[PDB]
């Protein structure tokens, strides 16, 4: 019954669309929904076998944002829940057309040693090779 | 519909 309330976060993850007013709005309002940050990840995962390639690059950066959107590794809880299914996620995107971008979210978390190079392992299996 | 840039949120 009350875990309809999820459905406050998948059906706003389906309607997102590849700009940034779908993207930064949603990205501020999620990490309100930091009381759920385990199912998050859940919701916005299955969301990339229903859009297109392109589409479903630009849902992959929603969860690089709102990574970012916890912030100043406070916490930043938000990546561990992301990172259970962080390279499956990127199987759907295994085409050099979307994982040229899907590197780009991947190259910032990287940089931003936002997760250790053992997970990146897994982030490159699935983007490259 | 102006598509965002990764880097532009801060961390």
């Amino acid at each position: 019954s009350a875990g309809a309330l999820e459905s406050s976060l998948d059906r706003k993850f389906q309607s997102v669309t590849n700009t940034m007013e779908s993207i930064q709005g949603l990205s501020s309002w999620c990490i309100e929904n930091k009381k759920h940050h385990s199912t998050i990840v859940y919701h916005w995962m299955k969301w990339l076998r229903r859009s297109a390639y392109p589409h479903r690059l630009n849902l992959f950066y929603l969860a690089n944002d709102v990574i970012q959107n916890c912030k100043r590794k406070n916490a930043i809880i938000f990546r561990e829940s992301f990172a259970d299914v962080l390279p499956e996620a990127a199987a759907l995107v295994k085409d050099p057309s979307v994982s040229k971008s899907v590197e780009r979210i991947f190259k910032i978390w990287e940089d931003r040693n936002v997760y250790p190079e053992e997970m990146i392992v897994a982030l490159r299996e699935a983007l490259s090779t | 519909s102006p598509s965002y840039s990764p880097t532009s949120p801060s961390y």
